[PDB]
RNA sequence: GGUGACCACGGGUGACGGGGAAUCAGGGUUCGAUUCCGGAGAGGGAGCCUGAGAAACGGCUACCACAUCCAAGGAAGGCAGCAGGCGCGCAAAUUACCCACUCCCGACCCGGGGAGGUAGUGACGAAAAAUAACAAUACAGGACUCUUUCGAGGCCCUGUAAUUGGAAUGAGUCCACUUUAAAUCCUUUAACGAGGAUCCAUUGGAGGGCAAGUCUGGUGCCAGCAGCCGCGGUAAUUCCAGCUCCAA
């Protein structure tokens, strides 16, 4: 090539877009934003292809022009906006939040929160430094850099970023007995408390963490996403509260269901 | 480029030899019992059948409760009794392998429709299907390949429309009526 | 060469032509299945022919 | 008429662009598919509102007849249809009146008015002499 | 006797492509030889015009005369003799006519009692020979 | 100094690489120009301007090869983009409609897109599936039965020709609806539409391999058949035909 790629085929989407084949040649290739275009979901597939309010691309971008979608409580106008993982989609003429999360099966989630709940996100920081008069910064996963951080909060660590002021509410350090969650991978989507942390210098570290089944599975360092103090966590949890389900058992599980409701 | 699909497989697969007695004279015996338009059907439930072995050989291979062994089993156990070519009773992989074609011809739409008395033939069955005079549940069928469930079997009867079930008779009947009263005073 | 290309074609040109006599339309698909299944399965009769096949000449 | 009814599923109202969208089936026994105006004015009744904002489109008969299953949006005032509505649906029930020139017209049109430069006189009027 | 040792794939993957220079068919299909010296190019079929009719002798056993064409292929202009497959179908042909040629059936080799022809006429004048064999469609008169 | 029999270097390639395709005990063997990812090129080389990003070619400059118009002083080229041509060949479609869908571009809810969508040609190939079913007469056949061959019918399935003999349906004509950007096709559904149901199933064969004729006429080592054995020199199961059978 000359130059960057402006187009997406539509099998070279990402998995969890749940995009099929039949109806386009392309993909909603999504403009640069917050979030590696890999693990986002943009807009536009949030509107149409999950919460069904919009039909085709030409309606959804009728709502972004009329102006109702807040991602992190501002109006994003873009059709194909990178949303990410744990942002609030405010729509305040309906009423309904939404935090992206994942869901068991490693794919974007419609998990609905409350409105006092949808006031605050959490973030990984990804690093922090020192800029100019000794200012220390940090910044976040999701891009946004804030100056003046408390002293105590260091890499790979989780804060309570503010919606509307950008500011810290409360912090969470990483280590052994912390609940997380895995944002990438085979595990991506799944919930479980921090038990070791193996650090292989010159590499990448590795993390195994457990799950409240009991059932024990590792990822890497940069897949581990701490979204808890303890056990309990600090943010409302989508359906299925986060745990992996072998195949046989979700299996009897539809069949009951399907029995229940005949 | 374009979005299509591009994705298809063949049904059926020809005999490695051809012109062999036993294999000719067996292969009309269920072409004429069952009311088969050519070989090519009979070729092509036996290739179903050959596929359904083939998986329930790997699964044989692999180990005892083995969780891919144990879900893909039932899985294929379940699919097996409820089109009713496997008894409810025989849940077993080993009794997989001892399945034969005359019971995949049997759950035929065409079998069927002859043996619930809605025919008075299997040629009969075919024909009334494809004229499409018989539907299952709420649906009319018009493919002799239909291969019913135990549940749509009790459910198979003839179509509303029809000249069996509801009125509307049929052109022939409707010009018959008419040539007869159009005849005389 | 010998020049013996005289002779193409001699006997198909000296065979006498009989136009094909007319028939019933033969029975297709489905029903000439049943046909010759009904021809060697169902009238099956054990004789001392040896099991003569299906175009015997007696 | 005599026996047609209509049946409505995976209804669901969205103030977003104003309008209540739905799945309909229309269960006719002997007859062929309903036409598109009777199913706006039964519809309308039923939703009691008025037949000329609704749009109804993408109607499949099943095989073997009885049953067709189709989309149906309406809206809660005519403005808002102005606002967000295809123009081709709004074209089927006359609302927005069609362009009447050819695509490869408009091309050649459009490569004269590229081939003169600077002066409207002669851009505009370029597509007047090779007619 | 062949090694069996844990390290000699070297050798034996050696040793077997060396010997599958032995056999004809991996010789005549890799060395390129045999499509050089083909007349039909790698084609299975190739058209041509017929320079002459001629007449082959059978071999010893039989006794006829196989009646046959020299043509030469519009491309790469070979001359090749080409068997007419039929009781009369070489009074169909005549000077000077475009005729699609295919290959008799054995891959080069030649069929039957006829000596060295390896070829056998399709279609002449864009007709098929089969369609004027049966009368279906006449030579265009 | 470096690299080489653990194959360097060189040559060839009818080599773009891979994800993959075919065959399918297992192991393997071929194919991957081709819609996804990466690369390369825009007649052959070369050098550049702008721009974040080009050694850009639906940008420029020069040479080489073709080639366009000229009033002969000059000017203008790049379909390995979609159509459509010529040539090459054994070998491959419409100089069609449209941004409605998938997306992309733009200062942008509005414009544009031979990207792409739709239709046309399309027996590459793949899936489904008509060309007939039923009833009652005659004559056989059945463990048939009644006296134990002899005759009939209280039973069952085929067959052959028939005013049978009146039921069912499409393939087609064709209204409306439906789909659709506008159409088309499909699915519905009005009205016609079957007794050589002449609304007509073909392609290959019948010595063996290999399913199917020691039938009839013609030919007579000729014509021809024959993948291989072989057939054909006077009643040829092998050619040419007619009939009848076989295979799909
Ligand atoms: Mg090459
Ligand atoms: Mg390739
Ligand atoms: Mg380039
Ligand atoms: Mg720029
Ligand atoms: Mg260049
Ligand atoms: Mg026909
Ligand atoms: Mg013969």
């Amino acid at each position: 090539a000359r130059g960057p790629k402006k187009h997406l085929k539509r099998v070279a989407a990402p998995k969890h877009w749940m995009l099929d084949k039949l109806t386009g040649v392309f993909a909603p290739r999504p403009s640069t934003g917050p979030h590696k275009l890999r693990e986002c979901l943009p807009l536009i597939i949030f509107l149409r292809n999950r919460l069904k309010y919009a039909l085709t691309g030409d309606e959804v971008k009728k709502i972004c022009m009329q102006r109702f979608i807040k991602i992190d409580g501002k109006v994003r106008t873009d059709i194909t906006y990178p949303a990410g993982f744990m942002d609030v989609i405010s729509i305040d003429k309906t009423g309904e939040n939404f935090r992206l999360i994942y869901d068991t099966k490693g794919r974007f989630a419609v998990h609905r929160i409350t409105p006092e709940e949808a006031k605050y996100k959490l973030c990984k920081v990804r690093k922090i430094f020192v800029g100019t008069k000794g200012i220390p910064h940090l910044v976040t996963h999701d891009a946004r850099t804030i100056r003046y951080p408390d002293p105590l909060i260091k890499v790979n660590d989780t804060i309570q970023i503010d919606l509307e002021t950008g500011k810290i509410t409360d912090f969470i350090k990483f280590d052994t007995g912390n609940l997380c969650m895995v944002t990438g991978g085979a595990n991506l989507g799944r919930i479980g408390v921090i038990t070791n942390r193996e650090r292989h210098p010159g590499s990448f570290d590795v993390v195994h963490v457990k799950d409240a089944n009991g059932n024990s599975f590792a990822t890497r360092l940069s897949n581990i996403f701490v979204i808890g103090k303890g056990n309990k966590p600090w943010i409302s949890l989508p359906r299925g509260k986060g745990i992996r389900l072998t195949i046989a058992e979700e299996r009897d599980k539809r069949l009951a269901a399907k029995q229940s409701s005949g | 480029p374009v979005a299509r699909s591009w994705v298809c497989r063949k049904t059926y697969v020809t005999p490695r030899r051809p012109f062999e007695k036993s294999r000719l004279d067996q292969e009309l015996k269920l072409i004429g019992e069952y009311g088969l338009r050519n070989k090519r059907e009979v070729w092509r439930v036996k290739f179903t059948l050959a596929k359904i072995r083939k998986a329930a050989r790997e699964l044989l291979t692999l180990d005892e409760k083995d969780p891919r062994r144990l879900f893909e089993g039932n899985a294929l156990l379940r699919r097996l009794v409820r089109i009713g070519v496997l008894d409810e009773g025989k849940m077993k992989l080993d009794y997989i392998l001892g399945l034969k074609i005359e019971d995949f011809l049997e759950r035929r739409l065409q079998t069927q429709v002859f043996k619930l008395g809605l025919a008075k033939s299997i040629h009969h069955a075919r024909v009334l299907i494809r004229q499409r005079h018989i539907r299952v549940r709420k649906q009319v069928v018009n493919i002799p390949s239909f291969i019913v469930r135990l549940d749509s079997q009790k459910h198979i009867d003839f179509s509303l429309r029809s000249p069996y079930g509801g009125g509307r008779p049929g052109r022939v009947k409707r010009k018959n009526a008419k040539k007869g009263q159009g005849g005389a005073g | 060469v010998h020049g013996s290309l005289a002779r193409a074609g001699k006997v198909r040109g000296q065979t006498p032509k009989v136009a094909k006599q007319e028939k019933k339309k033969k029975k297709t698909g489905r029903a000439k299945r049943r046909m010759q299944y009904n021809r060697r399965f169902v009238n099956v009769v054990p004789t001392f022919g040896k099991k003569k096949g299906p175009n015997a000449n007696s | 008429n005599d026996t047609v009814t209509i049946r409505t599923r995976k209804f669901m109202t969205n103030r977003l662009l104003q309008r209540k969208q739905m799945v309909i089936d229309v269960l006719h026994p002997g007859k062929a598919t309903v036409p598109k105006t009777e199913i706006r004015e039964k519809l309308a009744k039923m939703y009691k509102t008025t037949p000329d904002v609704i749009f109804v489109f993408g109607f499949r008969t099943h095989f073997g007849g009885g049953k067709t299953t189709g989309f149906g949006m309406i809206y809660d005032s005519l403005d808002y249809a102005k606002k967000n509505e295809p123009k081709h649906r709004l074209a089927r029930h006359g609302l927005y009146e069609k362009k009447k020139t050819s695509r490869k017209q408009r091309k050649e049109r459009k490569n004269r008015m590229k081939k003169v430069r600077g002066t409207a006189k002669a851009n505009v009027g370029a597509g007047k002499k090779p007619k | 006797g062949k090694c069996r040792g844990l390290r000699t794939a070297r050798k034996l993957r050696s040793h077997r492509r060396d010997q599958k220079w032995h056999d004809k068919q991996y010789k005549k299909a890799h060395l390129g030889t045999a499509l050089k010296a083909n007349p039909f190019g790698g084609a299975s079929h190739a058209k041509g015009i017929v320079l002459e009719k001629v007449g082959v002798e059978a071999k010893q056993p039989n006794s006829a005369i196989r009646k046959c064409v020299r043509v030469q292929l519009i491309k790469n202009g070979k001359k090749i003799t080409a068997f007419v497959p039929n009781d009369g179908c070489l009074n169909f042909i005549e000077e000077n006519d475009e005729v699609l040629v295919a290959g008799f059936g054995r891959k080069g080799h030649a069929v039957g009692d006829i000596p060295g022809v390896r070829f056998k006429v399709v279609k002449v004048a864009n007709v098929s020979l089969l369609a004027l064999y049966k009368g279906k469609k006449e030579r265009p008169r």
